[PDB]
């Protein structure tokens, strides 16, 4: 049962909150940076360099 | 292309409110003009300005021009 | 004090970096540097800005190398001990127009023009005050005000008498991207460039703040649920009193 | 070590209150209760009387001090204008 | 027994944050003391990492702080958390002391606990004064000039205490170098006073918002008040993060981004917001020697409250007259902070003199008179005679 497969065995209840937090860092940082740059499109230096190529 | 801030300040100085405040600065400007042709150059310790009348007109033009100037600029 | 001794209040403009999710406009930063080189730099220094910080923000890497190579810097002495000069590199800081403070006052009638690296954060009003000062010179002062010779009238300066004259006029600068260079456009661009000079971390600080607020908001809402679960046995506890029998 | 001085609190088993007799208490496990039964019947009526049976001890001193500060700020503004120039030499004596 | 009770170092941990008996009815105002412990750790840890990059010479001090903001990796995070964290430290401390006034926590048998807290408040004020000098901005130089010149009005020793505090003839290079070394030390003295503060609290325990004995119903600290403490820790960190990342210069002065110049006086010399009420008390006495005595008496008058409270009931919960005059004292403190940021002008001069009188009359006149009247009204409203 899904208590005893996820939160009973506290050799990995300390473990899964320590390993789920590792993959959490890269997915969270990719999602916010993509939202933050799309909200500010046309204003970044990479949007400027693409037509100051002249 | 002329200056965009000069166009907006020209327009709001000819509203119904802008004509009243431009007129109030003009009456103090002649009151200093009569005052500076008597004995009283270095006298009197209390000679008058029109800074307060000038500040009232500039405060009206600033609350009208500022929320709409940056839409007209690149 | 009177309103003239405090200065006229600067209004609020719709700057495109105002707001918790906004970055700088980097095309306005690039045009703002051109107004600095052609107008401001004759009398103002920018001492806290290094050449390398412009790469990837407003110019490419070989553009900044050519800009720094038009100035000469002090070098280590030769084998006999005589001093030398060398052209600039990306490690150097942007040089100013005067050798010392006494030469700066002698060229500006005794007044000292301040360094502009922190001027946006060092004045009350911020970007709104710098923009209103540059575009706020009247053609003549109000009636009665007698300025001393060598000074000019500006109502946003405290006291009203400032030692710098009006410097921005229509079409004094030819832009690279083809923007019309009016007085209002050039004052807007150089204020944006000076705000980046004071706050270079600005675009990174707002991105890191969005991750921190989202994580700390989730931990706050989860702790309210967990506290209310673990306190429910105490909050619904009931008591009953039956008076004991005497003689004991 | 040496024994300490006399206090007004003890520990578990010898806490130091009066003797209790005749009181029964009852409680139910939190695992057998409804999850989160508060935002309503507490924002309905409970979190309005808890401060509006107390609001008059706060807002009467707040209204006295806000009236005093606002009245003094308008008088300083009058004294440094053009119309209040004659009173300004009188009260700086 | 268990190992948490038999070990020499873990039994101190167990009797303080695990098994300590708390009254069951304390509210969220009793959480401010543990937030002050988190604030002191934040100020110490961000202080060490900035000190690895700081130079205390008067020619180098302003540019060292600009070097931290620009060149150090995440250096702007270290400074902004440090400067804004000092303002959050004073706000939590003001609410912690006002909780003690309202509920009568100063009364017997907790007088030693209240007296140690007054020493902590004095050392925190001196700490924030010395760190503000280390920036050497324009407000840093002239604020140190005004405060250190007050001590020359002391009779027969005054002109030699000041030059011993300057190391010279004015605020100069030996002044800034000795102020940074004192700024490192005093937070470690504060940490030792906090340990003496927690020893006196362990003897008697905490009070409760009803004012009466708590020995009849106690619950242990662990998993009840540990999880109640987590709610206010996360709310504190969220509001602090909104200031550090989104509005980092709101609680400061823009004149402190100009380097210190001993030849140019600023148009207005204003302290930080948490020292503004004590600045207005000083400017309300025209004589210079009596003004600095009254300024230090505003902190030391907190020690007279165990002797001027005459009530037989602890706290303000069931007293309507003491409730009214408590909030008169709170809004008088806010008005004194606002007067301290104004110019010396009519009518702010007389307003500051009346508000200074109301501050001292609360501790010495209002509290003993009102609490005597409330003793008699409780009696004659019940006794049939
Ligand atoms: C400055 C940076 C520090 C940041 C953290 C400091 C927090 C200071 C706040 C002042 C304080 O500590 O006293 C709070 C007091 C309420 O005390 P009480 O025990 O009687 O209320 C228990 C409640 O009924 C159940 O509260 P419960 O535990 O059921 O839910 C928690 C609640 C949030 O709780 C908190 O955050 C406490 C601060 O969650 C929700 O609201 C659910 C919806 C999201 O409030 C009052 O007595 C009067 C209310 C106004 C006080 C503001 C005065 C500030 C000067
Ligand atoms: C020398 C040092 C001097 C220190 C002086 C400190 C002055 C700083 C101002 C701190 C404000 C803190 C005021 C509240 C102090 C907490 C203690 C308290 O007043 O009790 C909470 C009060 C009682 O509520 P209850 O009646 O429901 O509970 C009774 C117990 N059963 O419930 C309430 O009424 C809470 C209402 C709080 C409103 C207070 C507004 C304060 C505004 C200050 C703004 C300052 C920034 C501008
Ligand atoms: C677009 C160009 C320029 C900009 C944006 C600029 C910016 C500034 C700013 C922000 C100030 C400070 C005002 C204050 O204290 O509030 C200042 C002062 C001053 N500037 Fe300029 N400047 C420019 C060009 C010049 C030029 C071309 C000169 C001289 C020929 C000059 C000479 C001065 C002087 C003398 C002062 C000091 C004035 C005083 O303290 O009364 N500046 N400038
Ligand atoms: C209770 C502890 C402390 C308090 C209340 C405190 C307060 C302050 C304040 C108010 C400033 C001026 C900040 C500004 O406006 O820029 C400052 C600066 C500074 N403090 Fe602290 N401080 C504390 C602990 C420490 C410690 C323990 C250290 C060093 C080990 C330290 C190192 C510094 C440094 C290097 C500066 C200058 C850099 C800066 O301006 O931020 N501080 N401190
Ligand atoms: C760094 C500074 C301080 C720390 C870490 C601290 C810590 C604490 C803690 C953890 C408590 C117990 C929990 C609570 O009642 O909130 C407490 C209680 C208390 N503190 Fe502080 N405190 C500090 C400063 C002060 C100051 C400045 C004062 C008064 C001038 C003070 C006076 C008291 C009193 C009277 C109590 C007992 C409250 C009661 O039992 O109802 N403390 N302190
Ligand atoms: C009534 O019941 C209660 C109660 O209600 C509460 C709340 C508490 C709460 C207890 C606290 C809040 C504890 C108080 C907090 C302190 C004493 C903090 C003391 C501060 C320090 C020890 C600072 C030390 C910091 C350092 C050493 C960091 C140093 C930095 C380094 C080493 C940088 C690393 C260097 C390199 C090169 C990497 C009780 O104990 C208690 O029982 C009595
Ligand atoms: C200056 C303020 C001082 C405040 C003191 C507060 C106490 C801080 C301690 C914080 C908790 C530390 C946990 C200690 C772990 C248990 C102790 C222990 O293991 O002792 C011993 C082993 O000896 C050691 O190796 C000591 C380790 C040094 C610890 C230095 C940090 C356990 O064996 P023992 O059976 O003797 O324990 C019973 C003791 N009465
Ligand atoms: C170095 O300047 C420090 C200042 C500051 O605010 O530090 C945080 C400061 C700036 C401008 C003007 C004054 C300043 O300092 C101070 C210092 C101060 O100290 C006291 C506070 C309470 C009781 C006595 C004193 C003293 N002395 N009370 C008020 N302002």
């Amino acid at each position: 049962s899904l208590y005893k497969t996820f939160f009973k065995r506290n050799a990995v209840f300390v473990g899964t909150i320590f390993a789920g937090a590792f993959v959490f860092q890269t997915v969270f940082d990719t999602a916010i940076t993509s939202w933050y740059e799309n909200h500010n499109k046309g204003k970044l230096w990479k949007d400027v360099k693409a037509r100051i190529a002249a | 292309v002329t200056d965009q801030l000069e166009d907006l300040r020209e327009h709001f100085k000819n509203t119904e409110e802008g004509k009243a405040l431009v007129h109030h600065y003009e009456e103090c400007a002649e009151r200093v003009k009569i005052q500076q042709q008597q004995p009283g150059y270095a006298d009197l310790e209390h000679k008058e300005d029109c800074v307060e009348e000038f500040f009232h007109l500039q405060h009206y033009l600033d609350t009208a021009t500022a929320p709409r100037l940056f839409d007209k600029l690149k | 004090m009177t309103a003239a001794e405090h200065g006229l209040h600067a209004p609020a403009y719709a700057w495109s970096h105002n707001g918790p999710f906004e970055t700088f406009d980097h095309a306005s930063i690039r045009r703002g540097y051109q107004v600095y080189r052609e107008v401001c730099a004759a009398c103002h220094s920018l001492d806290r800005v290094a050449w390398r910080t412009l790469v990837g923000v407003s110019h490419t890497n070989e553009e900044v190398r050519n800009m720094a190579e038009e100035f000469e810097y002090d070098d280590e002495p030769d084998e006999q001990g005589n001093p030398k000069k060398r052209p600039g590199k990306l490690s150097d800081y942007i040089p100013g127009p005067y050798p010392n403070e006494q030469a700066a006052r002698a060229a500006n009638q005794g007044a000292l023009p301040p360094d502009l690296s922190l001027i946006v954060k060092a004045r009350h009003g911020g970007c709104d005050y710098i923009f209103s000062l540059l575009t706020g010179y009247p053609d003549e002062p109000p009636a009665g005000v007698a300025l001393p010779p060598g000074s000019n009238y500006n109502p946003y300066f405290p006291g009203g008498s400032i030692a710098m004259a009006r410097v921005l006029f229509d079409d004094m600068v030819e832009y690279e991207d083809g923007t019309p260079a009016t007085t209002s456009q050039m004052a807007k661009d150089v204020t944006t460039f000076l705000n980046w000079c004071a706050e270079p971390e600005h675009d990174e600080r707002k991105r890191l703040g969005l991750k921190t607020v989202i994580i700390l908001s989730s931990l706050y809402l989860l702790s309210i649920w967990v506290k209310k679960f673990k306190w429910a046995g105490i909050k619904t506890r009931k008591f009953v009193f039956n008076p004991p029998k005497p003689r004991k | 070590g040496p024994p300490s001085g006399k206090t007004y609190m003890g520990w578990w088993g010898h806490m130091g209150g009066p003797k209790q007799k005749g009181i029964t208490s009852y409680a139910v496990s939190p695992y057998a209760q409804k999850p989160l039964q508060g935002i309503f019947h507490n924002a309905v009526f409970n979190s309005f009387r808890r401060f509006k049976s107390q609001f008059l001890y706060v807002l009467i001193p707040a209204g006295i001090y806000w009236y005093w500060w606002k009245n003094g700020n308008e008088y300083n503004e009058f004294l440094y204008s053009k119309a209040g120039r004659e009173e300004l030499e009188r009260v700086n004596v | 027994m268990a190992f948490r009770k038999s070990n020499v170092y873990l039994s101190l941990v167990n009797s303080y944050i695990i098994d300590s008996p708390q009254p069951s009815s304390i509210n969220y105002w009793w959480n401010m003391g543990s937030l002050l412990g988190l604030c002191l750790v934040i100020q110490i840890v961000t202080g060490i990492f900035m000190a690895m990059h700081y130079s205390s010479n008067i020619e180098l001090a302003f540019s060292s702080v600009e070097h931290i903001m620009r060149d150090v990796h995440n250096g702007y995070i270290l400074r902004y958390l440090h400067a804004n964290g000092a303002s959050f430290f004073f706000m939590v401390m003001f609410m912690h002391m006002a909780k003690g006034l309202y509920y009568g926590s100063y009364r017997s048998p907790r007088v030693t606990l209240w007296n140690v807290g007054v020493i902590i408040f004095i050392l925190t004020i001196a700490t924030a004064f010395l760190g503000y000098c280390c920036v050497y901005g324009q407000m840093s130089h002239w604020g140190a000039t005004v405060i250190t010149n007050l001590f020359s009005a002391i009779p027969f020793v005054g002109n030699d205490i000041v030059s011993w505090l300057w190391g010279g003839f004015s605020v100069s290079n030996p002044t800034i170098q000795r102020f940074f070394a004192l700024h490192y030390l005093v937070p470690f003295i504060i940490a030792a006073m906090v340990i003496m503060h927690l020893m006196a609290l362990h003897i008697h325990g905490s009070s409760n918002p009803l004012g009466i004995t708590g020995n009849l119903d106690r619950i242990p600290m662990h998993s009840y008040f540990i999880f109640k403490d987590l709610v206010t820790v996360f709310l504190f960190m969220l509001i602090l993060a909104l200031f550090v990342f989104y509005s980092p210069n709101t609680l400061g002065h823009p004149d402190n981004y100009i380097p210190g110049n001993p030849l140019v006086t600023p148009a207005s010399i204003v302290p930080e917001w948490y020292l503004l009420p004590f600045y207005a008390i000083l400017r309300s006495i025209p004589d210079k020697l009596l003004g600095v005595i009254t300024m230090f008496a505003a902190i030391l008058v907190l020690l007279v409250l165990p002797f001027t409270d005459r009530s037989v009931v602890r706290g303000n919960t069931f007293k309507v007259l003491s409730k009214f005059f408590f909030f008169i004292f709170v809004f008088n403190f806010v008005l004194l902070g606002q007067i301290g940021a104004c110019h010396v002008e009519v009518p702010y001069v007389l307003m500051g003199q009346i508000a200074t009188f109301i501050y001292f009359a609360y501790f010495l006149i209002i509290v003993p008179v009102i609490s005597t009247i409330e003793n008699v009204l409780f009696y004659i409203g019940r006794v049939n005679k």
